[PDB]
C-alpha cells in the first residue's frame, strides 16, 4: 500500500548484473525482451519495490 | 549442469552467456529440453567447485 | 544448498531429433502390418500417414 518508487537517470544501465543480485527464475517483461535491453535505451527507469 | 538463471537461455534464438559462449542451439531447432533441480546432488555446504 | 532457488544447480538434457532424410534408425513401439496393394487403404510409412 506504500510502495517505493526510485528514479533512475543519467547513468549506464547493465541489466546482466541483475541476475547476480536476486535469486529469481524469469526476467518477465511485457513491451520489450529481457535479452535485448543492453542495446536499445530509454529516458527514465522507475523501480517499484514491494 | 547450469544454474537456475540460465535455463531460459537453452532455447532457439537466445542471447546471453551460455547461449553465446557455452552452448548454442540453432534457429531451426527441433527436439526437447528437459531440466530439473539437482540441489541435493551437485551442491555441498562448503561450496562445489 | 543455502542459496536461493534461482541460483541452485540444474541438470539439463537436450534431445535433438534428425527428421527423415535417410532410412530411419530410431523408431518407437508400433507393430507392423502386411503390405496390401491395389486397394484404397490408410498407410503409415515411417510416421508418414496418408
Amino acid at each position: 500500500y506504500a510502495w517505493n518508487r526510485k528514479r533512475i537517470s543519467n547513468c549506464v544501465a547493465d541489466y546482466s548484473v541483475i541476475y547476480n543480485f536476486a535469486p529469481f527464475f524469469a526476467f518477465k517483461c511485457y513491451g520489450v525482451s529481457p535479452t535485448k535491453l543492453n542495446d536499445l535505451c530509454f529516458t527514465n527507469v522507475y523501480a517499484d519495490s514491494f | 549442469v547450469i544454474r537456475g538463471n540460465e535455463v531460459s537461455q537453452i532455447a532457439p534464438g537466445q542471447t546471453g552467456n551460455i547461449a553465446d559462449y557455452n552452448y548454442k542451439l540453432p534457429d531451426d531447432f527441433t527436439g526437447c529440453v528437459i531440466a530439473w533441480n539437482s540441489n541435493k546432488l551437485d551442491s555441498k555446504p562448503s561450496g562445489n567447485y | 544448498p543455502t542459496y536461493g532457488v534461482g541460483h541452485q544447480p540444474y541438470r539439463v538434457v537436450v534431445l535433438s531429433f534428425e527428421l527423415l532424410h535417410a532410412p530411419a534408425t530410431v523408431c518407437g513401439p508400433k507393430k507392423s502390418t502386411n503390405l496390401v496393394k491395389n486397394k484404397c487403404v490408410n498407410f503409415n510409412f515411417n510416421g508418414l500417414t496418408g
